[PDB]
């Protein structure tokens, strides 16, 4: 039909091919009837039978709406001229053409777009073979015709099927896409048609999973937000956990989401086509800096039931990502560093009662000088992430409990082994998954209390020695810069009773430590250079 | 911002059309006496005519005239001068109508 447009127009001077004939006759210096265009075009015809509409009936129905139509220029199986070529030959009649104008290929593109149902699979090479056969047949009928080809144009259809009478108008957010981290957070991207996004406001609408027609949530973002030529809107975990809480009983990961964008400009709304597909996972595009925090259930508390204020249980279970301490860590880190909150992703690595050498889960094996089982298990999951790890946070080691339980004068040997294992581990992690200049950040030590409040201190000297070793390591420039001490940890308030055993921290202590760690990580601050007033004092010598 | 404005909206059929353009270029390069008539990748949705139901799939009148001019220019480029020649090369006054018996 793209060639048929030149003929289908009405009136004498206004038609397309009249300009063609007038130009050719004027240039050659002959009268108007020198050139005689012939119409052989047929609307919506495919060169290949398989790509054709309804390739089951060979009856010719050019007008359609009367039945199945047989519309193919050529059939590769059992080479026959085909009905459309016969129509062209009939329209020629008894004439000798000197040139041929050829333009076709919209129906082939449509067939390639949606090829599922058709038994012969549409392909490019079959279209090439069909076109070559058509050209050879036409040149077989008439000896040496030169052939001119017209390039394919673009076809757009209608944006939204609900409103048939809306054309493509200015300010249309056409290119829609979305992606998510390993964390639950999601980002939206769109690209405007005519209007520059700066002088506009956009509204995102998200539809109900149960009733795809209804709408759950909608928020307005300014048009100034642009990154890499794309307009963006950040839909973080803290925003979509409450929505899922209202929609369903428990928080669930969100996939297969349907959404739209409506541009607001001069008191006008220009919606876009809906987008409905499974959200792809891409850490490399989204997140910039990755934080691996904690080992040994004291840094692992930043992701579990300990830090959750609204969760009743305390048996080390997974907590809601909205209210857990890692969220505050990420928010402080992003706010101080200047990045967007979606660009920072914390990652959980932990094991039960793990330690460098002492614990039942050994992170390093000194006998063979090779990473322990815990690091081996962690390695595959860490390498799974596309982005390179940036910060490793070392929680309170498990050596304190073992030292207080079954050691009296063995402590210096444990300190030397701990330092050697930490240095070897740092070198190995720097080498294996790359990202040199990786630094292991530290966290304060833990004491043990036992009694009715106020309780009785245990192993104060062990924690003093461990903290002294940590400060000594942080002061040196080998690495192991110390993030922060727990703000309490000496006044027995930042601990939980748990039937008269005060080993672990409380919610508020976890949040305070998270804020301190975030401020320390975002801006390079080694707090070992400025220890607090305490930790200078030592236990009284003799009782 | 000019970085975010796009001349044409997204359509699922754009990639196959580019592939078909490439395959037609291959046919042109690998066949005898085949040429390029006109280039229609320039025209944008403002040019096409909207229709209820399906919309923006056919050219306007003005774009049809422009494409016809391009085709005429290309055909003239291939054949600059009028090839055909006529046995009668003068006006009717010059010729003298005579009758003869059979030749020889």
């Amino acid at each position: 039909s793209q060639v048929a447009i030149h003929f289908m127009s009405g009136a004498y001077p206004d038609r397309g091919y009249d300009v063609f004939q007038k130009y050719m006759t004027e240039t050659w210096g002959i009268n108007y009837a020198g050139v005689h265009p012939i119409n052989g075009t047929t609307g919506s015809t495919a060169v290949d039978r398989a790509c054709a509409v309804n390739p089951n009936s060979e009856v010719f129905d050019p007008t359609q709406s009367s039945g199945a139509g047989g519309l193919w220029w050529w059939d590769l199986e059992a080479d026959k001229p085909g009905p459309a070529l016969l129509h062209c030959v009939g329209q020629v009649g008894k004439l000798k053409p000197k040139a041929i104008i050829w333009g076709q290929g919209d129906q082939d593109a449509t067939a390639l777009a949606y090829p599922g149902d058709r038994n012969p699979a549409p392909s490019l090479t079959r279209t090439k073979q069909a076109t070559k056969k058509v050209f050879e047949y036409l040149r077989s009928l008439y000896g040496q015709i030169p052939i001119f080809i017209q390039e394919l144009s673009y076809a757009w259809g209608i944006t939204n099927t609900d409103a048939p009478n809306v054309p493509i108008r200015t300010g249309l957010p056409s290119f829609l896409a979305a992606r998510r981290n390993t964390w639950g957070d999601i980002e939206f991207r769109w690209k405007s048609y005519g209007l520059d996004p700066a002088l506009a406001q956009y509204r995102i609408e998200i539809y109900n999973p149960s009733n795809l027609n209804q709408i759950l949530h909608s928020f307005v973002v300014s048009g100034t937000q642009e990154a890499n030529g794309y307009v963006y809107a950040d839909f973080t975990v803290e925003d979509w956990i409450p929505v899922m809480m209202e929609a369903v009983g428990s928080p669930n990961p969100w996939e297969f989401m349907k959404w739209r964008v409506v541009c607001l400009y001069q008191e006008r709304e220009i919606p876009s086509a809906p987008w409905s597909d499974n959200i792809p996972l891409d850490n490399a595009g989204l997140v910039k800096k990755t934080i691996l925090v904690g080992i040994n259930q004291f840094g692992g508390g930043h992701f579990t039931d300990m830090s959750d204020p609204t969760a009743t249980t305390a048996n080390g279970a997974i907590g809601r990502k909205d209210k857990v301490s890692a969220s505050t860590l990420r928010l402080t880190f992003a706010e101080k560093a200047g990045l967007r909150p979606i660009q920072v992703m914390p990652v959980n690595v932990a094991a039960d009662s793990a330690g460098m050498t002492v614990g039942t889960h050994k992170w390093w094996n000194t006998s063979s000088n090779s990473p322990g089982d815990a690091l081996l298990a962690i390695n595959d999951m860490v390498k799974g992430l596309g982005v390179k790890p940036d910060y490793f946070i070392e929680a309170n080691p498990w050596e304190t409990m073992y030292m207080k339980d079954v050691n009296s004068s063995t402590w210096p040997a444990l300190m030397t082994a701990f330092e050697s294992s930490n240095k070897a581990m740092l070198a190995w992690m720097r080498t294996n998954w790359g990202n040199p200049n990786l630094e292991i950040w530290f966290q304060g030590a833990t004491t043990v209390w036992f009694g009715v409040a106020p309780p009785n201190d245990l192993n104060s000297e062990a924690t003093v020695t461990v903290r002294d070793k940590q400060i000594q390591m942080a002061t040196a420039n080998i690495g192991f810069k110390l993030g922060s001490f727990v703000p309490g940890s000496n006044l027995y308030t930042a601990y939980r009773n748990v039937e008269s055993s005060w080993i672990y921290y409380t919610v508020e202590a976890f949040h305070a430590t998270a804020i301190e760690l975030g401020e320390a990580l975002a801006l390079n601050i080694n707090r070992a250079t400025n220890p607090p007033d305490w930790s200078y004092l030592r236990p009284p010598a003799n009782l | 911002s000019n970085a975010a404005v796009v001349p044409m909206p997204y359509s699922p059929t754009t990639v196959p059309r580019e592939q078909i353009r490439e395959i037609q270029l291959q046919l042109i390069n690998e066949m005898t006496d085949v040429h390029m008539g006109a280039l229609t990748a320039q025209y944008m949705p403002d040019d096409f005519t909207f229709e209820p139901g399906i919309g923006q799939i056919h050219f306007n009148v003005e774009t049809s005239r422009k494409v016809c001019l391009d085709l005429a220019k290309s055909v003239l480029r291939l054949v600059p001068v009028y090839p055909l020649v006529s046995p009668v090369k003068k006006q009717h006054d010059d010729y003298w109508f005579v009758g003869r018996l059979g030749l020889d």
